[PDB]
RNA sequence: UUGGCACCUCGAUGUCGGCUCAUCGCAUCCUGGGGCUGUAGUCGGUCCCAAGGGUUGGGCUGUUCGCCCAUUAAAGCGGUACGCGAGCUGGGUUCAGAACGUCGUGAGACAGUUCGGUCCCUAUCCGUCGUGGGCGUAGGAAAUUUGAGAGGAGCUGUCCUUAGUACGAGAGGACCGGGAUGGACAUACCUCUGGUGUACCAGUUGUCGUGCCAACGGCAUAGCUGGGUAGCUAUGUGUGGACGGGAUAAGUGCUGAAAGCAUCUAAGCAUGAAGCCCCCCUCAAGAUGAGAUUUCCCAACUUCGGUUAUAAGAUCCCUCAAAGAUGAUGAGGUUAAUAGGUUCGAGGUGGAAGCAUGGUGACAUGUGGAGCUGACGAAUACUAAUCGAUCGAAGACUUAAU
C-alpha cells in the first residue's frame, strides 16, 4: 500500500538509487497503490553519472511490494522491500537493465519491455 | 466467561482461593457470580482428581492452594490429599456433575443473591 | 470438527495427493502457469513459514530469495493449481510458524536435514 | 420467479473452474413448505407463504416457542404440515406455479442464477458516531479535546434547532439488507444446502430469504 | 448546564410514574406453608 | 465588501483563522440537454435550460486570501451571529513581564514589531438520535401482511471497437452504440490477507515460597519475548448506484388559421435532460381514516350484568445469546440439550511428566505431532432451568341488505 511521502528504491540503472512519491496517479482521492500502478517522485540519491540526476520529477512504476498482491486463486505474493522503475512515459524503462525480481502483474499493464528486460518474473 | 468486576490477577487468585476453600469444607457459601464461575474450576480439579497419575497430580497442584486439614484422630493431610484420596472414590462412577447449586435470599449489605456452592 | 455442513459441501475440493510436511521444511512446488498461451509449469523453491486451518481453507508460506530480494508466496494447500509438492529437504526447527527469517540473510538462516 | 427461505451456516471457499477461489456462503434450506396462496380477489396481491424449519407439536404447559402454540398449529394443520419456525411469502413469484402444500426444495436454484439474499444484520450494539456513521474523528494530541463525540449538532440561532436526520450515536445492526446481484454456485439436494458466492447479512444461525434477483 | 426553571409539581409526580418497587417473586413453601422467593431455599425451613 | 445611521443587546450577545458536522440558494466549476459561432470533427468562445450528485493532496504564512508543486471531469460563487468554542484548538488579536525602532523632558505611548502568557459548567425545557411502558383501533389472541406517507441512493474516468472510418493538402481526427476495466463513495461479512486477542500454548531474567534437587506458584506493564482460538475489525472479501417506463425544461418539429401568404400556436399533437414521477433499497395502519388475509378460543351464574374466574394466549420466576446500557428481541425450562460439567473433535501451540540411553557438565535422543488447549462442532441429563404464582374473552347501538 504506497501512498505519497513514501520511499521506495529503484530497481534499474537509470541513475537514481533512491526515490520518494508525491501522487498516485488513477483518480481524484486516489490515495495507495500497488504493483503496477504509476507513481510521480523526486529521486534524492542519483549514481554520479546516469541519465536522471537529484531532484528531478519523474513518472515511474511499483515494480514489486512488502505488502503485496493477492492473485485470483488465493495465491499472495508478497516481497521484503518497495522498489519502482522510471519509465519514459511510454510505459518504457529510461535505465537500460533492471535490478531484482518483478512481479508477474506487469504482464497486464503493458510493461513488457518492464518485464523482458527482468531477472525473475513472477 | 465472566470477569468478577475484578482484574486478572486478582482473579485468578481468588478463582483458586475460592476452589481451596470449598474442598476443605465441602460447601460455602458465596454470591451467584463467583458461585458461577468457581463451578468449572471445581469441577476440573475433581476430574484431575479422577486420575491420579502423577501428571494430573503435579498439573493440580497448580491451582490448588497449600492447605493443611486436622482430621478426626488429630490425622493431618494436605488438599491434594483430600482431592486424590478422599473425592476421588466418591465420585469415581459419576460422570459429570460434582457440584450443585442453591440460590438464597439477597444480603443485607448489599443486594448480592448469596448461593452456596457444595460439593455434591 | 468444523460445522458438518461446511465440511460436506467442500470435501470434494480437498486434494489428496499431497504430501504430508512441516514448517521449516525446504521444498518445490510446481504450479500451472496458464500465461501466454500454454500450460507451462514453474517450479517454485521456498522454505515453509506457516499453515493454517483445515479443510479447503489451509494455507501455506514458502520463503525464498530471488536476486537477494525475499519473495514469499501463500498457496491454498489444497489449490488445484499446484501439481506437485516434493519435500525436497527435512527440516528441525522448533516453532510451528517461521515469522523471525524475514531478518536473517545468508548462513544466519541455516537448517539441520532431519 | 424462484424463493426459498434459509438460514446461514458460515463461509467457506470453493474452488472455480479455472483454479479461481470463489468466496461462499453455506445456507441450509430444509423442508420449505407452501402454506397459503395469497390472491387478488380474496386478499388484494397474488403471492405464496412458505414455512420453514419445524416446531415441535402443541404441548400443554409449552414455556418456549420450541413448540407450538394452538393457533399456529391450525394454520398449518390447513396445509398438512408440520408447525414450522420462519414463515415469510414471495411476490414475485407465479401464484399458479405452486400448491398449498408442496415442498420448496433446493433444487428450485441451477448452478449460476441471480438471487437477491435479504437477512437481517449482526448486531453491534449501542455505538457511536466514529463507528455507526463513518465519522472522521477529532485530533488525539495538540491539546484536543475532542476525540469521538460527533461535531457541531447545528448552526447557530437561524434554526436554533437540530435539523432531523443529524447522525448522533445509538443502536447499531437489527435492519433488513438486501445484497443483489449475487449467485449461487451449487446446489446440494442431499444435504439441502444452496451456496451462494460472495457473503450474506447476519449472525450465523440466521434467516436469509432468497429469491431471483428484481433487476 | 443549570435548570433554566422550575419542575413544577405536576412535571415532577409525572416523570416519576414509572419508579416504583416491584411486589417481590414470592410464592407458598411446599414444606412449611410460608412464603419464600421462587428458586432461593426457604429461609423459615431450609428446603430445596 | 468598504461604509453611513445608532434601532435590541454594556446587572456580559466570546470576534479571527483552523478542526468536526453540515444545511440551503443558483448569478453552474464538472457532469446531462440545446440555439449558435468568424463551429469542417477533436478544438475552443457565447448564450439558454438546468442544483441530482460530485466538486483533491501538499510547500509558505496565525492567516482568510493569495502564490507555488503535483493531480482531477471539475478542483464553483455565496447565505447560514463573515454557520458551528455549554462540540474542540488557541497560532493571530486584546491584561499584567521583557526588549528593540520611533514619539514624549517624564510618567509613558504606538493596532509599529518581538519572546512569554489559567479556554470553567454534573443538561431542567424545546430540539435531535435510539430504545421501553400505558392506552385506542366495539370480543380476547398467535402469526403473515397491502401501502397513505417518509427516508437513502442519485457522481464519474480511461482503454478497446466501430475506425484511422467520416472530416481532413495535410497535420490531425467522432458523433452515435457496444464492450471492458478503474477512482471516489455507501453498504454487508470474516472464507482469504492482516490487526487485536489481560482465564490458549510456548521460551526466558531477577527475586520470594511450597523443606531439598527436579517440578510448580506469587510479584515485577499480562515482567518480558515468539505465536495465536472465538469474538470484534480494514487496509481484506462480495455487492451497489443496472435497466426501463410516464409526464416535462430550454429546444426541435408536424398540421394550422387570425393575417386566402407565411407562421411552433390559438385549437390538437408530437418529440426532448444526471432535472420531475415511477422504477431500485429501507421504515412505515398512533395512516385516531387506526386497514387486509389465515388460524385459535366460545360458559354460566345473572336477578339483570359496572359479573366471577377461566379459554386461546402470554407473563412472573429461572438456564441462556444469533440479541443487549437497563428494559426489549431471540434460544430454552425435565414430556428438557438452554447453560455448566463429562466424552469425542476442529483450530492453536509445538515434542508434557516419568522413564531408559549418551555427555564431566551445560544438554540431547526415543517413548509420543506427545502434552495442554477460553468462547468453536457433536453426543450425553451428570449438575442447574425442581415447586409454584399472576394476568388474560363472553363481544354496543343505529340503519340497510340477510
Ligand atoms: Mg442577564
Amino acid at each position: 500500500m504506497i501512498q505519497q511521502e513514501t520511499r521506495l528504491k529503484v530497481a534499474d540503472n537509470s541513475g537514481a538509487r533512491e526515490v520518494l512519491t508525491i501522487k498516485v496517479l488513477g483518480g481524484s482521492g486516489r490515495k495507495t497503490a500497488n504493483i503496477g500502478d504509476v507513481i510521480v517522485c523526486t529521486v534524492k540519491n542519483a549514481t554520479p553519472g546516469g541519465v536522471v540526476k537529484k531532484g528531478d520529477v519523474v513518472k515511474a512504476v511499483i515494480v514489486r511490494t512488502k505488502s503485496g498482491v493477492r492473485r485470483n486463486d488465493g495465491s499472495y505474493i508478497k516481497f521484503d522491500e518497495n522498489a519502482c522503475v522510471i519509465i519514459r512515459d511510454d510505459k518504457g524503462p529510461r535505465g537500460t537493465r533492471i535490478f531484482g525480481p518483478v512481479a508477474r502483474e506487469l504482464r497486464e499493464g503493458n510493461f513488457m519491455k518492464i518485464v523482458s528486460l527482468a531477472p525473475e518474473v513472477l | 466467561y465472566r470477569k468478577l468486576g475484578r482484574t486478572s490477577d486478582q482473579r485468578k487468585a481468588m478463582l483458586r482461593d475460592l476452589a481451596t476453600s470449598l474442598i476443605i469444607s465441602e460447601r460455602i457459601e458465596t454470591t451467584e457470580a463467583r458461585a458461577k464461575e468457581v463451578r468449572s474450576v471445581v469441577e476440573k480439579l475433581i476430574t484431575l482428581g479422577k486420575k491420579g497419575d502423577l501428571a494430573s497430580r503435579r498439573n493440580a497442584a497448580k491451582t490448588l492452594r497449600n492447605v493443611e486439614i486436622l482430621n478426626e484422630d488429630e490425622t493431618t493431610q494436605t488438599a491434594l490429599q483430600k482431592l486424590f484420596g478422599e473425592i476421588a472414590e466418591r465420585y469415581t462412577e459419576r460422570q459429570g456433575g460434582y457440584t450443585r447449586i442453591l440460590k438464597q435470599g439477597p444480603r443485607r449489605g448489599d443486594g448480592a443473591e448469596s448461593v452456596i456452592i457444595e460439593l455434591v | 470438527t468444523n460445522h458438518k455442513l461446511i465440511e460436506a459441501v467442500t470435501k470434494s475440493q480437498l486434494r489428496t495427493d499431497l504430501p504430508s510436511f512441516r514448517p521449516g521444511d525446504t521444498l518445490r512446488v510446481h504450479v500451472r502457469i496458464i500465461e501466454g498461451t500454454r500450460e507451462r509449469i514453474q517450479v517454485f523453491e521456498g522454505v515453509v513459514i506457516k499453515r493454517r486451518g483445515g479443510g479447503v481453507s489451509e494455507t501455506f508460506t514458502v520463503r525464498k530469495i530471488s536476486s537477494g530480494v525475499g519473495v514469499e508466496r501463500t498457496f491454498p494447500l489444497h489449490t488445484p493449481k499446484i501439481e506437485k509438492i516434493e519435500v525436497k529437504r527435512r527440516g528441525k526447527v522448533r516453532r510451528a510458524k517461521l515469522y523471525y527469517l524475514r531478518s536473517l540473510r545468508g548462513k544466519a538462516a541455516r537448517i539441520q536435514e532431519i | 420467479t424462484k424463493g426459498i427461505l434459509g438460514r446461514k451456516i458460515g463461509m467457506t471457499q470453493v474452488f472455480g473452474e479455472n483454479g479461481e477461489l470463489i468466496p461462499v456462503t453455506v445456507v441450509e434450506a430444509k423442508e420449505n413448505v407452501v402454506l397459503q396462496k395469497k390472491t387478488v380477489e380474496v386478499d388484494g396481491y397474488n403471492a405464496i407463504q412458505v414455512g420453514f424449519e419445524d416446531k415441535k407439536a402443541y404441548k400443554k404447559d409449552a414455556k418456549s416457542n420450541k413448540y407450538a402454540n394452538k393457533p399456529a398449529e391450525g394454520h398449518a394443520k390447513k396445509a398438512d404440515a408440520a408447525p414450522k419456525r420462519f414463515i415469510r411469502e414471495f411476490r414475485n413469484v407465479d401464484v399458479d406455479a405452486y400448491e398449498v402444500g408442496q415442498e420448496v426444495s433446493v433444487d428450485t436454484f441451477v448452478a449460476g442464477d441471480v438471487i437477491d439474499v435479504t437477512g437481517v444484520s449482526k448486531g453491534k450494539g449501542f455505538q457511536g458516531a466514529i463507528k455507526r456513521h463513518g465519522q472522521s474523528r477529532g485530533p488525539m494530541s495538540h491539546g484536543s479535546h475532542f476525540h469521538r463525540a460527533p461535531g457541531s449538532v447545528g448552526m447557530a440561532s437561524d434554526a436554533s434547532r437540530v435539523f432531523k436526520g443529524q447522525k448522533m450515536p445509538g443502536r447499531m445492526g437489527g435492519n433488513t439488507v438486501t445484497v443483489q446481484n449475487l449467485e449461487v454456485v451449487q446446489v446440494d439436494t442431499e444435504n439441502k444446502v444452496i451456496l451462494v458466492k460472495g457473503n450474506v447479512p447476519g449472525p450465523k444461525k440466521g434467516l436469509v430469504e432468497i429469491r431471483t434477483s428484481i433487476k | 448546564a443549570v435548570p433554566k426553571r422550575r419542575t413544577s409539581k405536576t412535571r415532577k409526580n409525572k416523570r416519576r410514574t414509572h419508579f416504583k418497587i416491584s411486589v417481590p417473586g414470592m410464592t407458598e413453601c411446599p414444606n412449611c406453608g410460608e412464603y419464600k422467593l421462587s428458586h432461593r431455599v426457604c429461609k423459615n425451613c431450609g428446603s430445596y
